[PDB]
């Protein structure tokens, strides 16, 4: 089926740039207009721009008329967006989409691409939560694990390598200060833990950070 | 430019039930007007075009209407599949606007939250910090209220809420509560508690720890 993946954001300084890409596949790419649409953190979905196959006709929002330029590499099949005089009104989610907006298959790792208009990445510290007391579910355990101190988002969580992927609950990067946190809980049988090994796997690409964090006895 | 006003902004659904979403231009489009669900993981997916038209593949269970100004999705028998946020889109001016989109609340029988707390971890001890955690599992409906508690008295400061969307799975909630005190408070008091109220239950979901003895 259609894929399509994002992949240019990060942290911009305001008033800094930054260029986009969407790599398109599963279809004739030259033959379709695309489009790029954003959404603000708390807000709905956003327009941007439109571009034809022939990047004759070309459409942007009233909000990035100007600091915006959409372009398209056909035998290449990649859509690009060029940012600039980014504003904080620009931080969103980024995605592209067919002209008719065929649901598409995204990335192995999700659909969009963040970008953060601000000011100092930091790395997060990765802090394992035993139970001790850890209060289980039944005769089952729970685990968890705290990503705390960092900037910009995002920050991906996986518990042993994604092979643990069922009872796992990440909730969402709550920023304080000017740093975010968020924690991840597992639930596994009393039987698996501390038995099977289970680590915490955590990736702050923005700085280059990947820790792994086994789960051991205690609290 | 036309400016496309949608409702509801939000419902909760049972299965099975009647959903009709609204959108308004403010000017004419004469029927350019596409309805799109952006499901939970990110994908924008088109459903109806020229205001009801489905596209292939979409559902018997979606269609769309105008009712002069009123552009109408319906969605007959609410599926669990269809667990996520429509938007409308006019695409008859050259600026293309979305409406302000619904998110849909699947409905759902009571659920009790499951609570666990955690005690700060070595690592951030010895980095002079402590954080206690408690997660609120698998609960419904969202509304819960978590207090925290040092020894007897219940402390507001410091405390980081952080809630689950929906379950796409489930239709339940979790939270994640985080009381985070430097490790000179956390070492000199004794029991840490955090006791859940929820719509399930009378008497509050207490649980709690001594520090003291390593």
């Amino acid at each position: 089926d259609v894929k399509l993946v994002e992949s240019g954001g990060g942290l911009v300084q305001p008033g800094g740039s930054r260029k986009l890409s969407c790599a398109a596949s599963g279809f004739t790419f030259s033959s379709f207009g695309m489009h790029w649409v954003r959404q603000a953190p708390e807000k709905g979905l956003e327009w941007v721009a439109y571009i034809s196959s022939g990047s004759s006709t070309i459409y942007y929002a009233d909000t990035v008329k100007g600091r915006f330029t959409i372009s398209r590499d056909n035998p290449k099949n990649t859509l690009f967006l060029q940012m600039t005089s980014l504003r904080s009104e620009d931080t969103a989610m980024y995605y592209c989409a067919r002209g008719d907006y065929y649901g598409s298959r995204g990335a192995y790792w999700g659909q969009g691409t963040l970008v953060t208009v601000s000011a100092k990445t930091t790395a997060p510290s990765v802090y394992p939560l035993a139970p001790v007391c850890g209060d289980t579910t039944g005769s089952s355990v729970t685990l968890g694990c705290l990503v705390k101190g960092y900037f910009p988002e995002p920050v991906t969580l996986t518990w042993n390598s994604g092979s643990l992927s069922s009872g796992v609950h990440t909730f969402p990067a709550v920023l304080q200060s000017d740093l975010y946190t968020l924690s991840s809980s597992v639930t596994v049988t009393s039987s698996t833990w501390p038995s099977q090994s289970i680590t915490c796997n955590v990736a702050h690409p923005a700085s280059s950070t990947k820790v792994d964090k086994k789960i051991e006895p205690r609290g | 430019q036309i400016q496309m006003t949608q409702s509801p902004s939000s419902l909760s659904a049972s299965l099975g039930e009647r959903v009709s979403l609204t959108c308004r231009a403010s000017q004419e489009i004469s029927g350019y007007l596409s309805w799109l669900q952006q499901k939970p993981d990110g994908t924008i997916k088109r459903l109806i075009y020229a205001a009801s038209t489905l596209d292939s593949g979409v559902p018997k269970r979606f269609s769309g209407s105008r009712s002069g100004s009123d552009y109408s999705l319906t969605i007959s028998s609410l599926e669990s599949e269809d667990f996520a946020d429509y938007y409308c889109l006019q695409y008859a001016s050259s600026p293309y606007t979305f409406g302000g989109g619904t998110k849909l609340e699947i409905l759902r029988g009571g659920a009790a939250p499951t609570v666990s707390i955690f005690p700060p971890s070595s690592e951030q001890l010895t980095s002079g910090g402590a954080s206690v955690v408690c997660f609120l599992n698998n609960f419904y409906p969202k509304d819960i209220n978590v207090k925290w508690k040092i020894d007897g008295s219940e402390r507001q400061n410091g405390v980081l809420n952080s809630w689950t969307d929906q379950d796409s799975k489930d239709s339940t909630y979790s939270m994640s509560s985080t009381l985070t005190l430097t490790k000179d408070e956390y070492e000199r008091h004794n029991s840490y508690t955090c006791e859940a109220t929820h719509k399930t239950s009378t008497s509050p979901i207490v649980k709690s720890f001594n520090r003291n003895e390593c």
